[PDB]
């Protein structure tokens, strides 16, 4: 489910709202943890990959024009 | 580093044959060719390879499903995954899947047009790190499957194939993006004198070993060009240096120059041919004095003004005439302050058709003495010569009636041009030849081709 998709990076949002800078960085390199993950990088690649539907979307659809 | 759109990168697969071990690139020759083969671009050494050929163009990175409606009717980066268009520069014959039996698999083939499935190659990286739809890297392994035959690209261990088999294929750089003014080796300019460096028409006994500066019509005549290779594989059309080493193809014979310290300097086969005696390179001025310097090749030498003498590395001479008008063209330290290569570029056009009538050149000759070997026995490359006959025929035509004058007229001379290039070597009386030894029959020998 796309909605859920939505509903979950609605989330991912509402961990950064406020504007936490040391939350967001700390989302960008996972410092305290000696593994290191830079979620935005991967929401980014959804973002990529989300596009690219919208892409192929238009491929098909706009030479139906309706 | 990234590879755009419009650049020149061949493909080099990683080709060991099943055991050892030569890193050939894919080649093609074009004109007279559609078939695909395999060309050596990494045995540096004693038995230099066949650069020329290989030089595939990037042009048309596209989406499959955006390839659809390009079909239902500009430096784009590269990605992973895309339906892409591909060139032999030298013929334009775009790489191109056909439907031959070269074991079901439809062997590639270079079509000319850009019409069509047939041109297109979508890529499926082994690496998921690198999922379709991700930039190239310079020297990247990838498998492309074909979008007209949806074979999947492959080297057929020699024989090339496009079957379900996966061989890889590097992008090796080679030039990006040349500016007028900056010298590039893989590319073609005549060696001038004040009047330009070049060897004797005949094509005869005299294996056109004979070396010589010449004025007037000669500069035209394509004898008088040199594919210039720097001693690099990688970037060896990135732009050129007064200084850095480099190999010194012929053009119209495709003969390597190499160190022949006999006769100064002089002509030699492509098989005695080193890279160690073509170590040329060009100098400001008579004088002894980083490298590989790769990404690019910094602009430099003129295609014009400038001049460049070429010291050489193995023996070390500086190049220079020995003294009817025919001055020669020598290795020694001295000679005169006046070797004056003044460089300029060669045509487009005369590159591609001087380099064909090689192929030319280098196809009649064995089609020749094999016709000729059962006139002994009295009761063989057929349709690739046949092939190379109806492309010739291309290749040479008037202009449309239903044109335009002045483009009629300019294609005239074009037609002109290339007629008295051909012309210039005389393989036409090769012909000739042919055509002497042919209708002897009434009908005949070997009866069957």
């Amino acid at each position: 489910d796309d909605e859920f998709t939505q509903d979950l990076f609605r989330f991912l949002q509402l961990l950064c709202e406020g504007h936490n800078n040391d939350f967001q960085n700390y989302l960008r390199t996972q410092t305290g943890n000696t593994t290191t993950i830079n979620i935005i990088i991967c929401t980014v690649d959804y973002l990529l990959r989300l596009q690219e539907s919208i892409s192929d979307f238009y491929w098909y659809y706009s030479g139906k024009d309706v | 580093q990234f590879l755009r759109t419009d650049d020149e990168v061949v493909l080099q697969c990683s080709a060991t044959v099943l055991k050892e071990q030569l890193k050939l690139c894919l080649a093609a020759e074009g004109f007279g060719n559609r078939l695909c083969f395999l060309e050596p671009t990494s045995n540096a050494q004693n038995v230099p390879p066949d650069l020329a050929i290989c030089c595939f163009t990037l042009e048309q990175s596209l989406s499959v499903r955006a390839l659809q409606e390009m079909l239902a009717n500009g430096h784009r980066t590269l990605l992973y995954g895309h339906a892409i268009l591909l060139r032999h520069a030298h013929s334009r014959m775009y790489l191109s899947c056909l439907t031959t039996s070269r074991k079901l698999a439809f062997d590639v083939g270079l079509q000319e047009d850009a019409t069509g499935e047939a041109c297109w190659w979508t890529m499926h990286p082994a690496s998921k790190q690198r999922s379709e739809g991700e930039k190239v890297r310079v020297g990247d392994d990838l498998i492309l499957v074909s979008v007209s035959s949806e074979r999947y690209l492959h080297l057929s261990t020699l024989q090339v194939d496009a079957s379900f088999m996966q061989t890889l294929w590097n992008m090796n750089p080679i030039c990006s993006c040349c500016e007028e003014g900056y010298v590039t080796g893989g590319h073609v300019l005549r060696l001038f004198h004040g009047e330009c460096l070049t060897i004797s028409a005949a094509d005869s006994d005299d294996q056109r070993r004979l070396v010589y500066y010449e004025g007037g019509a000669v500069c035209t005549h394509a004898r008088s060009l040199w594919r210039l290779e720097p001693l690099r594989i990688s970037w060896s059309g990135s732009h050129l240096r007064w200084g850095q080493p480099l190999r010194i193809r012929h053009v119209t014979t495709g003969r390597y120059l190499a160190l022949t310290e006999d006769q100064g300097l002089v002509v030699v086969d492509a098989c005695k041919a080193h890279t160690k005696a073509t170590s040329f390179c060009f100098r400001v001025s008579k004088e002894k004095l980083k490298r590989d310097v790769e990404g690019m090749g910094p602009p430099e030498i003129k295609y014009g003004e400038s001049l460049c003498f070429v010291q050489h590395v193995a023996s070390g001479l500086w190049l220079t005439y020995a003294a009817v008008l025919k001055k020669k063209a020598i290795l020694h330290q001295e000679g005169h302050m006046d070797d004056a290569l003044f460089l300029t570029r060669c045509q487009q056009e005369e590159s591609q058709a001087a380099r064909m009538i090689h192929s030319t050149a280098g196809l009649y000759n064995q089609f020749i003495k094999g016709l000729d070997s059962f006139s002994g026995k009295p009761r063989l490359p057929i349709e690739a010569v046949i092939l190379s006959l109806q492309d010739l025929i291309g290749y040479f035509e008037p202009p449309s009636e239903e044109l335009q004058h002045e483009e009629k007229q300019s294609k005239l001379r074009s037609l002109r041009n290339r007629q008295s290039l051909f012309q210039e070597e005389g393989m036409l009386s090769l012909v000739l030849n042919c055509i002497d030894r042919l209708n002897v029959y009434t009908t005949y020998a070997g009866e069957e081709a």
